[PDB]
C-alpha cells in the first residue's frame, strides 16, 4: 500500500467519527468550547496551507489549537523542530486521537475526554461506539457476518 | 498563532 | 401526529410520526401502526429514545450530550438499528 | 426548558414532551389527544405518588436536568372504568440476555 492510499483510509474514518467540523475557523472553535467541560475537543481543517487538520480542544484555562503533521505517511502532534519529533505517529488520525483519549484514561501533555459532534450520530454508530469499548474480538459476538463488516470499518473507542 | 499551542518540556 | 410501534412482545409505543420517521424503515412500511416481530420492548424504548435524542439535537446549537448504552443491550440494539437504518 | 416523559400503563407507552412550567391538567389534555379519554377519567402517578393537576410539572419533581430525551422519566397513568379508578400497574419491558464471553 502506497502512502496515498493509506492517506485515503485515515480521511474515509475521519467523516466516520461525528467529530470532524470540516472548514471550521479558529473563533468558530472558540464559541462552541468555550462553555464546554474540560477536555471536550473536536478536529477540523487547518486554515494553514502546511497542515492538513487541527485539535481544537477545551483546557481549563480556555480553548486552544494544535495542529497535526503529517510527515512520511504518519500523523503527529506538532512539536519542536526535532527537540521532541520521535513521538507517538499513527496512519489514522483517528488512532491518533484515540490513543490520546484512551492515554488520559487514568485522571504541555494534551487532555482529551469527549468529542463535540456536529450533530447526533447514527444509533448504529453509536452502538459501534460501545461494543468497541467493551471487547476487541468481532468474531466472539452473536451477530451476521454484515454486522461484523460493519464494527471493522470503525475499531475505535472514541 | 496567538491561539494556538505546541508541544514543548 | 402520533404513530404506533408496537415490540414483539407486545408492548406499544405511541411516539411523534416525525420522531418515528429517524428510521427509513418505518418511513418505508408508511398507516399508524407498525409491528416489530423480532425487536423486543427493552430494546424498541431505546430506540424511541433514539428517535427523541435525534430529533432534539439535530440542528441545535447546544452541546450535543452522549447517549447511554449498557453492554447488556448493546448488541441487541445494534441489530435493530440496521434492521431501522437509523 | 423542556421535559421528556414516557407516559406508561399497562404495555402502552407514549414518549411526549412538555415545559417544566406546564401543568400535570395540561399533560392529561396530551394524553387526551392520544389515548381518546378526557383528564377527568385519569390519574398521573410519579412512582406511587399521585400528581394534582393544578401543581406544575417541576413542583411534581420533574426537572429538565433529569427527565432528558436520552433518558425520559416515568409517568404511571391510570383510568378510572365506570365508578372507581384502577390501580396504577405497568407491564415491565423484556429482560437483556446474558452477554458473550468476549464481553
Amino acid at each position: 500500500s502506497m502512502q496515498a492510499a493509506r492517506l485515503a483510509k485515515a480521511l474515509r474514518e475521519l467523516g466516520q467519527t461525528g467529530w470532524y467540523w470540516g472548514s471550521m475557523t479558529v473563533n468558530e472553535a472558540k464559541e462552541k468550547l468555550k462553555e464546554a467541560p474540560e477536555g471536550t475537543f473536536l478536529i477540523r481543517d487547518s486554515s494553514h496551507s502546511d497542515y492538513l487538520l487541527t485539535i481544537s480542544v477545551k483546557t481549563s484555562a480556555g480553548p486552544t489549537n494544535l495542529r497535526i503533521e503529517y510527515q512520511d505517511g504518519k500523523f503527529r502532534l506538532d512539536s519542536i523542530i526535532c527537540v521532541k519529533s520521535a513521538l507517538a505517529a499513527f496512519d489514522s488520525v483517528v488512532h491518533l486521537i484515540d490513543y490520546y483519549v484512551q492515554m488520559c484514561k487514568d485522571k504541555v501533555h494534551l487532555y482529551l475526554t469527549k468529542p463535540l459532534y456536529t450533530s447526533a450520530p447514527s444509533l448504529q454508530h453509536l452502538c459501534r461506539l460501545t461494543i468497541n469499548k467493551c471487547t476487541g474480538a468481532i468474531w466472539g459476538l452473536p451477530l451476521p457476518t454484515r454486522l461484523k463488516d460493519y464494527l471493522e470499518e470503525y475499531k475505535f473507542q472514541v | 498563532s496567538f491561539e494556538y499551542t505546541i508541544l514543548d518540556p | 401526529m402520533y404513530v404506533k410501534l408496537i415490540s414483539s412482545d407486545g408492548h406499544e409505543f405511541i411516539v411523534k410520526r416525525e420522531h418515528a420517521l429517524t428510521s427509513g424503515t418505518i418511513k418505508a412500511m408508511l398507516t399508524n401502526e407498525v409491528n416489530f416481530r423480532e425487536i423486543p420492548s427493552h430494546v424498541l424504548s431505546k430506540v424511541c429514545m433514539y428517535f427523541t435524542y435525534k430529533v432534539r439535537y439535530t440542528n441545535s446549537s447546544t452541546e450535543i450530550p452522549e447517549f447511554p448504552i449498557a453492554p447488556e443491550i448493546a448488541l441487541e440494539l445494534l441489530m435493530a438499528a440496521n434492521f431501522l437504518d437509523c | 426548558m423542556d421535559v421528556f416523559l414516557m407516559i406508561r400503563r399497562h404495555k402502552t407507552t407514549i414518549f411526549t414532551d412538555a415545559k417544566e412550567s406546564s401543568t400535570v391538567f395540561e399533560l392529561k389534555r396530551i394524553v387526551e389527544g392520544i389515548l381518546k379519554r378526557p383528564p377527568d377519567e385519569q390519574r398521573l402517578y410519579k412512582d406511587d405518588q399521585l400528581l394534582d393537576d393544578g401543581k406544575t410539572l417541576g413542583e411534581c419533581g420533574f426537572t429538565s436536568q433529569t427527565a432528558r430525551p436520552q433518558a425520559p422519566a416515568t409517568v404511571g397513568l391510570a383510568f378510572r372504568a365506570d365508578d372507581t379508578f384502577e390501580a396504577l400497574c405497568i407491564e415491565p419491558f423484556s429482560s437483556p440476555p446474558e452477554l458473550p464471553d468476549v464481553m
